[PDB]
């Protein structure tokens, strides 16, 4: 639970974060329509990690 | 699956009595349990069903040294609540010891209801912290249920007592209750006597009869916290599904309450959310932060505006929280019921995980520590001393609750990824 | 006519400023090799500007389109877009077809081009005032003499471009459109309706100075505008220096800028000569208006 | 980007209060913030939009030792202004010290509005020079805002007090405020109590209740100064774009006001401009010259004649100026609003940079210098002395304001190209 469990958790974490930030950026490019993203992060958690270009 | 409510202790039985009466009036139920002639709701979960739609709730009323349970019996609603499951000190140890001798028969009362229902999800305890007879017995029963039903879940509508600090052994009793609750309770919804009394002074001039009126406030919170289950909706059609978001880590499972029209005796969703995030509505008395927030609105709510309301409330940033948790606030909706007044047509409630309650736990721990150094009230009666000669479960509770305090502040820290 | 006046000829200020603003932010920042010309971004900024104009959302807001005609190989240094062929396209129904002809909208587009490059000028200058306030003299502890000089140099050119924009604004816009509205009330036949709008636009161009016969003044405007753009960019390129004694070295390119300041002033003096040169030869009332706007108070501003 | 107005002090709150009602009546807004049923304007900048058509202003009302803020609360427009952002001596030092302890929560009030808005350009302070509680605190807050928002700009509608010279420490207080304003304020619009009182005697017989009536004059000036932003136009569609022409050099950022029909309760553009350049319409009390002039006209203005009007005003040369700056006067136009009276259909205002205001600064510096030699009211209480034992911030302000005076006269000189 301490070590191998975590070993799976972190690779799942990185993959999910990649698939998540790519999704949010590829949705940010599009211009109610824009109500989605900021609701997905209401707090400003991960408000912006990597600025594209 | 149907929920069974294990109301115990004098105070717990008072609030369970009022809660079931509130759901009698709210649902199509008369004081004799008869389906109302004037009467779209999921009454399966909370009330056992007859085909004439008679609805007795799955209440387990536990009495110890009964005084107010006789008054409960001499009521118009005695015919409403009859699972015929009432089976006959102010110290936690006395309550625990008194519970131990009758544990088998009360547990057979539990078993009968579990068998009777088609199925069982949860045990909802109207528990009283440091409640004399209520505490100790509730802790022992809490320890028994998880062992007997490992898959099943226990929620506790703990009325945490703060009365500006009569019982002299309150910190001792409460400290023990929190140890049992921290390790043996899946969820806890905390309420505060001072917080509700301050709200009482705010909304009304009532000061002296605080307990009698505050029952109504507690009942409104309890009913509103379950309305999304009691009425069909899109999401959160089950208790565990609702609970998951509210409790992100097992240790930090204590939940904050709030209600937008505290004077519920038209307002848009933007307004009710903004009102809701203010502290005067909050019914609970170094940086600090929420871990997660959830809000349920019942009324004439226009649907296109609820997203826009969340967007606006994001611009407002009335609620400040940077926890380890990624949980964002969510706007949920439930159905306002017919037959009761629709005053303040739109009315909402919030359940949240907040680090501030660590302060309240630390206040009773502070009282306990001072009292422990003095040893002014060690109790050490024939019951207290014989049950606990070592008096070391008190220290075990102190270290467990101190772990809880440290865990709360670690959740505030940026690095709760590491052990808390 | 009114909605087309609002959006293509940019009467509603908010629509013009927002549509120009988003495009300018992307234009200066990057995406120069026609990555700002993607259809998705063009349509998105158009829709965003139309929504955020706040003058109103109407059926008339239909038929507005953002498009391009010539394809830029890459945007030039300072991202000038002096001739960026971004055409606002307006569809016309068969009723609005004997009224509006393609040549008329070809003439419409010219003012959008020239007005937009004026907004482009105004943008960067708003931004250098906002840049010196980005500095804020935030180290107010250190009050720099050369800082004091440089804001004066800024004031010069921002007021010049303020006067040019105001000039054309007071020459056309409300002036000719009032005349056109009167003529529109007067016209009572198809041919009459055609010629009223035709001379509305021909007068607008003539007073706009984009007319071919008035090329010289517009050339001096090109030179002045290029100077202002580039030498305003340079101060942004550089950064301040250590606080001590006299400190010109903050943004040490200031010395090259002083030469530039003198060159801009030379074009200004030359323009005061040019307008009078042209007014005396022939008959151009707009040029008399221009020669007093450029210098109102003294022999030279 | 939206503008937030930081109204502080008793006098500042009075004038901001009047200003927002003036814009309530002028725009389509009722006393409860509801869009008027009878109702083309850019209300985005100045009024925050609720979902249910509450146009709530971005006013920050700061009270210290509140007396008139209670009167502000018990008004019909209290529902109009409800961001719920009001948080609880006659000396500059006392005000500065009282502000320093409360700085964080008022600044969190600032932060909340900054977050609530889509975006933020400017902080507009209804500041009172030598305003007891207003001054000192306004200087401290002015020092904080530029640091926290370096990119952003601060304007100050300073009501410079001239009452024929009760507060004995006026020169000291105004001197310190002017140091902070000279170095930490992007723009200032100067108004004069004596000048507006003289206008009051001119237009009406009102002499004794000067402050109550002069509020209206200040409000007309303040609203007219923003009307070009509040209504769409071709140029000066943003505050900074307008400000750039008015302030040519950072130090000399103090702006004189004027209004053509002081008795606004047809006139061609030629007439309104020439009237305006006369000194009676002006509201402010060795060669001397303007640095730059700007005029805005709101009415039924013929378009072809405005440029001819500027031609003809060049012929009149009513305004004499040969400054270092090359900025010439410009004829600008804004939209007269509907629903309010259109009396004096064409009506205009002027904002100008004039060296004469250096005289008004030098008068309070003269009073300060005399008072400083006497040390009659230097002020050295427990608060004053402990806050400033050296009493050398006064001398720092004296040298900074003396630099400002010398810079003004240098601007008059032909060689402001050289250092001023």
């Amino acid at each position: 639970l301490v070590s191998g469990f975590e070993a799976t958790i972190n690779k799942f974490d990185k993959n999910f974060s990649a698939h998540l930030l790519d999704l949010l950026a590829r949705l940010s490019i599009y211009s109610g329509m824009a109500s989605v993203i900021s609701r997905l992060d209401f707090n400003g958690f991960y408000t912006e990690r990597l600025e594209r270009l | 699956r149907e929920i069974i409510t294990l109301q115990l202790g004098q105070c717990g039985n008072q609030i369970g009595f009022e809660f079931w009466k509130q759901l009698c009036a709210e649902h199509g139920i008369s004081p004799e349990g008869i389906v109302e002639e004037f009467a779209t709701d999921r009454k399966d979960v909370f009330f056992y069903q007859a085909d004439d739609e008679h609805y007795i709730p799955r209440a387990v009323l536990l009495d110890l040294e009964p005084r107010v349970i006789h008054s409960i019996l001499n009521s118009p609603y005695a015919k409403l609540y009859n699972p015929e499951n009432i089976y006959l000190g102010n110290n936690w140890a006395s309550g625990f010891s008194q519970g131990e001798k009758i544990h088998e028969d009360i547990f057979d009362i539990i078993d009968r209801e579990a068998d009777g229902s088609d199925s069982l999800e949860g045990f909802v305890l109207c528990h009283s912290i440091a409640g004399g007879t209520g505490s100790g017995l509730g802790s022992y029963l809490l320890e028994r249920l998880n062992d007997r039903y490992p898959k099943k879940l226990v929620q506790t509508y703990s009325v945490f007592p703060n009365q500006d600090e009569d019982v002299v052994v309150q910190p001792y009793n409460s400290l023990l209750t929190l140890k049992r609750l921290t390790q043996n309770a899946d969820c806890v919804v905390v309420l505060d006597n001072t917080a509700l009394n301050r709200i009482a002074t705010d909304r009304l001039h009532i000061q002296n009869p605080s307990f009698s009126q505050i029952n109504q406030l507690v009942s409104t919170i309890m009913s509103a916290s379950t309305t999304t289950l009691r009425y069909p909706g899109y999401m959160n059609n089950d208790l565990i599904g609702l609970i998951a978001s509210l409790i992100p880590t097992p240790r930090l499972h204590f939940l904050m309450t709030g209600y937008t029209p505290l004077t519920t005796d038209k307002t848009t969703v933007l307004d009710v959310m903004r009102r809701l995030l203010q502290p005067k509505n909050v019914m609970v008395s170094t940086n600090h932060c929420y871990i997660a927030i959830l809000n349920i609105i019942q009324g004439e709510v226009d649907p296109t505006q609820v997203h826009k309301s969340l967007q606006r409330i994001r611009e407002r940033k009335l609620a400040n929280f940077i926890p380890w948790g990624p949980a964002s606030i969510q706007v949920a909706l439930s159905r306002k019921s017919p037959y009761l007044p629709s005053a303040h047509r739109v009315s909402g409630l919030m359940m949240a995980n907040h680090t501030s309650i660590s302060s309240l736990f630390e206040r009773t721990c502070r009282q306990y520590d001072k009292l422990r150094k003095r040893e002014a009230f060690l109790e050490q009666f024939r019951k207290e001393d014989m049950f606990k000669d070592n008096f070391d479960e008190m220290d075990t509770s102190r270290e467990i609750v101190q772990q809880l305090i440290d865990e709360y502040h670690a959740a505030t820290r940026p690095d709760y990824i590491s052990w808390g | 006519y009114e909605a087309l006046r609002h959006f293509l000829l940019m009467e509603d200020g908010e629509f013009a400023q927002s549509l120009s603003d988003l495009l300018f932010e992307k234009l200066g920042a990057g995406q120069t090799p026609g990555e700002l010309l993607n259809p998705l971004v063009l349509n998105s900024v158009l829709s965003k500007a139309l929504q955020c104009s706040l003058h109103g959302d109407t059926p008339h807001a239909s038929n507005l389109s953002l498009a391009l005609k010539y394809l830029p190989e890459v945007f030039a240094p300072n991202a000038p877009d002096v001739l960026s062929c971004l055409e606002l396209r307006y569809k016309v129904d068969w009723p609005l077809n004997i009224v509006i002809t393609e040549g008329c909208v070809s003439k419409y587009s010219g003012v959008f081009s020239f007005l937009l490059q004026l907004k482009l000028m105004m943008w960067a200058l708003k931004d250098v005032c906002f840049h010196l306030k980005r500095t804020a003299l935030l180290s107010h502890m250190a009050g720099s003499v050369q800082f004091r000089q440089l804001q004066l140099f800024k004031h010069e050119m921002q007021h010049f471009v303020k006067v040019i924009q105001g000039y054309i604004a007071n020459q056309i816009l409300h002036v000719t459109w009032c005349e056109f509205r009167a003529r529109l009330a007067t016209v009572g036949d198809l041919e009459e309706i055609q010629r009223a709008h035709a001379e509305y636009l021909h007068k607008a161009v003539f007073r706009g100075l984009l007319t071919e016969k008035a090329a010289p003044v517009m050339n001096v405007i090109h030179s002045i505008f290029s100077l202002v753009l580039k030498f305003r960019s340079q101060l942004i390129s550089q950064a301040w220096g250590p606080p001590g004694g006299p400190r010109g070295a903050e943004h040490p390119n200031f010395a090259l800028m002083q030469q530039s300041y003198n060159t801009f002033k030379y074009y200004s003096h030359f323009l005061f000569k040019v307008v009078t040169k042209l007014v005396n030869r022939g008959y151009q009332p707009h040029l008399e208006d221009f020669l007093l706007r450029i210098n109102f108070n003294n022999y030279y501003q």
